[PDB]
């Protein structure tokens, strides 16, 4: 759950 | 504490967004989401965790739309 949201945040910052 | 700063940063994100200052709003959304993720990582209660995911997901949805718009340019 935290991993899915953290991945979404990293993609946002790419 | 960390949730208080998340609230402060996210209020600025929404304000910048309403002013159409998209690159600025996007950074504040990212930063506020980061803080909320830090609060979530440190929370044990299942309701609080589940409610925090809903709040994060709502902000993430908005920031993903802004990024999609900025990427088109």
């Amino acid at each position: 759950m935290e991993d899915q949201l953290s991945r979404r945040l990293a993609a946002l910052r790419n | 504490p960390q949730s208080t700063a998340a609230a402060t940063v996210l209020k600025r994100a929404v304000e910048l967004d309403s002013e159409s200052r998209y690159p600025q709003a996007l950074v504040c959304y990212q930063e506020g989401i980061d803080l909320l993720l830090q609060v979530l990582k440190g929370t044990k209660d299942n309701t609080k965790r589940c409610n925090l995911r809903e709040k994060i997901s709502k902000y993430m949805d908005r920031a993903e739309n802004i990024k999609k718009y900025l990427d088109q340019e």
